[PDB]
RNA sequence: GGGCGUAAAGCGCACGCAGGCGGUUUGUUAAGUCAGAUGUGAAAUCCCCGGGCUCAACCUGGGAACUGCAUCUGAUACUGG
RNA sequence: AAGGCGGCCCCCUGGACGAAGACUGACGCUCAGGUGCGAAAGCGUGGGGAGCAAACAGGAUUAGAUACCCUGGUAGUCCACGCCGUAAACGAUGUCGACUUGGAGGUUGUGCCCUUGAGGCGUGGCUUCCGGAGCUAACGCGUUAAGUCGACCGCCUGGGG
RNA sequence: GCUGCAUGGCUGUCGUCAGCUCGUGUUGUGAAAUGUUGGGUUAAGUCCCGCAACGAGCGCAACCCUUAUCCUUUGUUGCCA
RNA sequence: GCGGCCCGCCGUAA
């Protein structure tokens, strides 16, 4: 049931006395339908052992989101080391427009109207964190007005 | 050239012998050519049955022959015929009365001889390596063994040099002579060239 | 509560800021820990791991620093609990599925107690075979029938054993510590201020413990 | 909707005219600032609501905008006098 | 203020700081263009010249040595009065104002308790070194921020050319 | 007959040198690190103590052959007390 | 604690 996703697989290589050592490192991402997100990365000697040590790694750390609708409204903006990422709401009918690894983690999210751009620099793993960048601190309707001591209606005005 | 052969540093102490008998200095080579040309005439039609070794004995006034295989319907075929027929034409190769014995193989994929010759049978047909290796050794250690190793090397299917790729499980010390360990070989003649395979199996120490 | 036998914390010169609102006016240039704000919480604390007990808590207790060192196991085994005290080791807890079978080769062992010279009398396997098993119980005695994962666990000291309390925030067991002066309440704060480098105090606070523990299960 | 310790980038260091910015009130002030209404912002184009050519490009009807500019009155929290 | 400042005595003169009190009443911050002060080397005129030492001359070493080593050695380094206006002129961090967990010190004012002493309760200024949150590509910085903000100014836009 | 710079097997080689790696878990965005480091010891990653490591595999040694002392079985073609 | 001793043709293994 769980929606699984591979992006990138890179060799990377380490130099010995004998000469050069080369290994492969692949990261992927787990999702659920409705808000529940994970991503892993792993290394590994072979690509098919890459794979099957990433996904288990990413299935353990799932982290929920609040949506509704396949959406939620918030003009979030999210950061990081180097890579700055920018996502806000669609109305509908909209799909889902953004880069490589933001439209499968935007996808197995359960977001299904957004709109999202990338700025800054464009390697997978830094703006693969467009989970943690946003999604994380992504805030709910009703917890504000909780946290004011209100009820939604005065929230929303 | 850096290993010792396995086989051969054992084959006083724990291990046996493919064929023992006698002959004095001025029968050995008549002897030993007749003992190559029996073994290599059973082996060509034989190819299709799982046959692992042949054993020869001479009780210094006759020829016998033993043959271990996992798949004695075919070695017998139907009946006696196929025995007759093996028995005639081997005392055509040597007049000497001849008796044909059939040993039974109860694992297929112990033996190494008999994994190598089906890894090398699947490469024949054209399938990566990686697969077959990967389940022969998931076979053998399925079964129960306490170590196992496969190597391959030649032309892969690309035009680069070649390669050499080995996945191993479980202790195989070829240090210690008291361990058996079944190692042989085989080569197919492949496309882009001759691709040898080596297999060891550690079956247990012997005491 | 009101005896006054607990003595307080390290020395103003190692202090860790983080326990601003537990401390008192230093006099002689040493802390004062507040036991008016200590008791109430400490028995509010006790409460529930009473009555966790009831749930087959498996509590756990750690005082590998020699100076309770020997009155943690004296609580331990009381009721039904275990201890560790010599040699923590790192991530016996996240990485058990391996060390697991440390405990099943002791438990292979012990029953070569019985039979492991008579099988064979040559002396020179007995001497380390001997002292192979010793130091394999040696840090797994209290550990050695475990099923894993226990529920609750408690500390002596924090900073001396903060690889255990980092061991346990990541998995979700909740935890029970004595704080003094120079560590600071970061895990699952059950926070217990109180001397932790004093025999008195920490035997008061084990034998409170171990009774509290008692009534949990009946 | 960028940067200046090591990737490009803080004047060698000071004084200082013209400029930019302004502690806390009290009252006037209506300059900026905010709310109205009045006249323009042609036609033509674009959008919307539609029509007629076999639909259609093409043509046509009405509304929207024409983000501005001008005048009178009101508002005086904030900046300015 | 920066460049920088060292035997002792005298003369003229500038700034910061502390404790307390009195007074004036926003008179403030930053500044394009302007003005002044800027290490060493170098230039002009007149004095001085112990030591050292560009240039230069011999002697060595080396395949060669034009250099590193040795023996000598003029300008200069010194003084008076004028130019020059550049330094890795570096904390490679522009000037003001405000807020944010700790510490060990050093130097210099001042108060109160036996001040007995070198005790402790403090309380201002400037400095040195570790270090939390936070920030950073990382190295690291961290109340003397590269943390959270406001005002003004000066600079940057691929590498060579 | 051509092609060891297309290839299987077989050798030399550093070098009989003592090192070389993996599983799981923890540390950093990352290449990677830890284990394999520190105190003492061995011919040796041979061991003991301490340590975010806990364990594993090829390696080391050993199990092989011959020789160095005597004990048992048996004396031809071998020995003569 | 101070004597001295220079160079290595162009492209090449995934």
């Amino acid at each position: 049931e769980l929606q699984e996703k591979l992006i990138a697989v890179n060799r990377v290589s380490k130099t010995v006395k004998g000469g050069r050592i080369f290994s492969f490192t692949a990261l992927t991402v787990v999702g659920d339908g409705n808000g529940r997100v994970g991503f892993g990365y792993g290394k590994a000697r072979e690509v098919p052992a890459a794979i099957q040590k990433a996904m288990e790694k990413a299935r353990r750390n799932m982290i929920n989101v609040a949506l509704n609708n396949g959406t939620l409204q918030h003009p979030v903006k999210g950061v990081h080391t180097g890579s700055r990422v920018f996502m806000q709401p669609a109305s509908e009918g909209t799909g889902i427009i953004a880069g490589g690894a933001m439209r499968a983690v935007l996808e197995v999210a359960g977001v299904h109207n957004v709109l999202a751009k990338a700025y800054g620099s464009t390697n997978p793993i830094n703006v693969v964190r467009a989970t943690i960048d946003g999604l994380e601190n992504m805030n709910s309707p009703e917890m504000v007005a909780a946290k004011r001591g209100k009820s939604v209606e005065e929230i929303l005005g | 050239g850096q290993k010792v052969h396995p086989n051969g540093i054992r084959l006083g102490i724990v291990k046996p012998w493919n064929s023992t008998w006698f002959a004095n200095t001025k029968e050995f080579a008549d002897n030993l050519d007749s003992d190559f040309k029996v073994r290599q005439y059973l082996t060509k039609e034989l190819a299709k049955a799982s046959v692992s070794r042949i054993v020869i004995e001479r009780p210094a006034k006759s020829i016998r022959v033993t043959i271990h295989t996992a798949r004695p319907g075919i070695v017998i075929g139907k009946k006696g015929e196929d025995v007759e027929k093996l028995r005639k034409v081997v005392a055509d190769i040597a007049g000497v009365p001849a008796q044909i014995n059939i040993a039974e193989v109860r694992k297929p994929e112990l033996d190494a001889k008999l994994v190598a010759d089906s890894i090398t049978s699947q490469l024949e047909r054209r399938v990566m390596f990686r697969r077959a290796m990967k389940r022969a050794v998931q076979n053998a250690m399925r079964l129960g063994a306490k170590g196992i190793k496969v190597e391959v090397s030649g032309r892969l299917g690309g035009a680069e040099i070649a390669r050499t790729e080995w996945y191993r499980e479980g202790r195989v010390p070829l240090h210690t002579l008291r361990a058996d360990i079944d190692y042989n070989t085989s080569e197919a003649h492949t496309t882009y060239g001759v691709i040898g395979v080596k297999v060891w199996i550690f079956k247990g120490e012997i005491l | 509560m009101l005896k006054a036998g607990v003595h307080f914390g390290h020395q103003t010169r190692y202090w860790n800021p983080k326990m601003k609102p537990f401390i008192f006016g230093a006099r002689n240039k040493v802390h004062i820990i507040n036991l008016e704000k200590t008791v109430p919480m400490f028995n509010e604390a006790l409460a529930e791991l009473n009555k966790i007990a009831s749930r087959k808590g498996k509590i756990l207790f750690v005082g590998t620093k020699r100076a309770a060192s020997e009155a943690v196991k004296d609580a331990a085994l009381s009721c039904d609990q275990f201890f560790v005290n010599h040699r923590w080791l790192g991530g016996m807890l996240t990485n058990w599925k391996t060390v697991r079978q440390s405990i099943k080769r002791l438990k292979d062992l012990e029953t070569q107690s019985q039979d492991g010279t008579f099988d064979k009398l040559t002396k020179k396997e007995a001497l380390m075979r001997t002292r192979e098993l010793e130091k394999l119980e040696n840090s797994l005695g209290g550990i050695k029938d475990m099923g894993g994962l226990p529920d609750a666990l408690f500390v002596i000291d924090a900073d001396h054993e903060h690889i255990a309390i980092k061991e346990a925030n990541n998995l979700g067991i909740p935890v029970f510590a004595i704080v003094d002066t120079n560590s600071d309440p970061d895990g699952v704060d059950f926070v217990i201020p109180g001397n932790d480098d004093a025999i008195r105090a920490v035997t008061l606070y084990l034998g409170a413990v171990a009774a509290t523990v008692r009534e949990g299960r009946s």
